[PDB]
């Protein structure tokens, strides 16, 4: 997952920040749902 | 699940918005100043020299014209073209065949 | 005098220029002024920011031909307005050129300055 | 890796509190991997991306 460190820090990016923040639910959903055998999650907080 | 930070420590800079805005403004002021000082030394120079000591700087450019060659084959000197063929060839072939 | 005169050794043009004013508002204005070698403050480290400079200049021009000057020479005090409105000398204009096609000091002051008094036209000339 | 220094690239471990904190062990595996790749290179043979 391409993730960001900046959640609404710069601003004027539409819904970029609530798109990139919402991917971070997949880190809990892997333990809680039933797809943990088909998919693994590797967040990459991509820098400047 | 694996969370990797490839952020390069940029998280430890406080007020990154303010900090990057300041860096842009410290480049822009420095560029704008020097542009205004360059524009005023170009105008001073214009006034003092008019366009008489400024006409000596301008040089004539040569724009190419198409010169369409027929691309005939480049014939070498006989020494260079005696190398590629074996020596025995000379006078062996019937050049009407 | 009507005629053909070529005695350019005797021509000259000692002008007393109109007093020009500059409100130095930005740091850009300070950096432009400092660029001009003729802007010679008595104190190099004077604070020009939010100051009103006035330029009381005389322009002495000798000729070589009809079109070029042989020698230009703008000079005279640079005054700052004190908080009491009482102007005090803080520098000099001290420009001095040979063969030139103009006087940059007065040109520079025309563009960036003001004359203390502006002619404002009426919308329509009134016949008296 | 200097003690009490977070490298520029590091993984993170979820704490029992629920928050993602720097972990030195994971960030070691990651960086040893990168060092190996940087010297010997890394194969993706039989990997469908």
């Amino acid at each position: 997952l391409p993730m960001s460190p900046n959640h609404g820090t710069f601003g004027g990016d539409g819904m970029y920040s609530e798109s990139k923040l919402s991917l971070e639910t997949l880190f809990n959903r892997w333990h809680s749902e039933s797809w943990a055998n088909q998919l693994t999650v590797c967040g990459a907080i991509i820098g400047w | 699940p694996v969370m990797a930070d490839l952020n390069g420590g940029l998280q430890f800079v406080p007020e990154l918005k303010e900090f990057t805005a300041k860096l842009r403004k410290e480049l822009v002021e420095t560029s704008e100043v020097r542009k205004a000082v360059s524009i005023e030394t170009a105008l001073e120079h214009k006034v003092v020299n008019g366009n008489s000591a400024d006409a000596a700087y301008a040089q004539v450019e040569i724009q190419p014209r198409a010169n369409i060659q027929l691309d005939f084959p480049e014939l070498k000197p006989y020494k260079q073209v005696k190398q590629i063929a074996p020596a025995e060839l000379e006078g062996l072939l019937d050049l009407e065949r | 005098y009507r005629g053909n005169y070529t005695d350019f050794e005797n021509t000259f043009q000692k002008t007393v220029e109109p007093v020009y004013q500059m409100h130095i508002k930005t740091s850009k204005d300070i950096a432009v002024l400092r660029s001009k070698e003729w802007f010679q403050l008595d104190d190099e480290d004077f604070d020009l920011l939010n100051k009103t400079l006035t330029f009381e200049t005389e322009t002495e021009v000798t000729f070589k031909n009809a079109n070029i000057f042989s020698s230009v020479k703008c000079f005279g005090p640079i005054k700052v307005e004190l908080p009491t409105k009482e102007t005090v000398e803080i520098g000099i204009v001290d420009y001095e050129a040979g063969a030139s096609h103009g006087n940059p000091v007065v040109d520079f002051l025309k563009r960036n300055g003001s004359t203390l008094e502006q002619k404002v036209n009426l919308e329509n000339p009134i016949p008296i | 890796i200097p003690r009490e220094t977070i490298p520029f690239l590091h993984l993170r471990k979820k704490t029992p509190a629920g928050d993602w904190k720097y972990d030195r062990q994971l960030s070691s595996l990651f960086l040893d991997g990168l060092e190996k790749a940087a010297f010997n290179g890394v194969t993706f043979k039989d990997k469908y991306v």
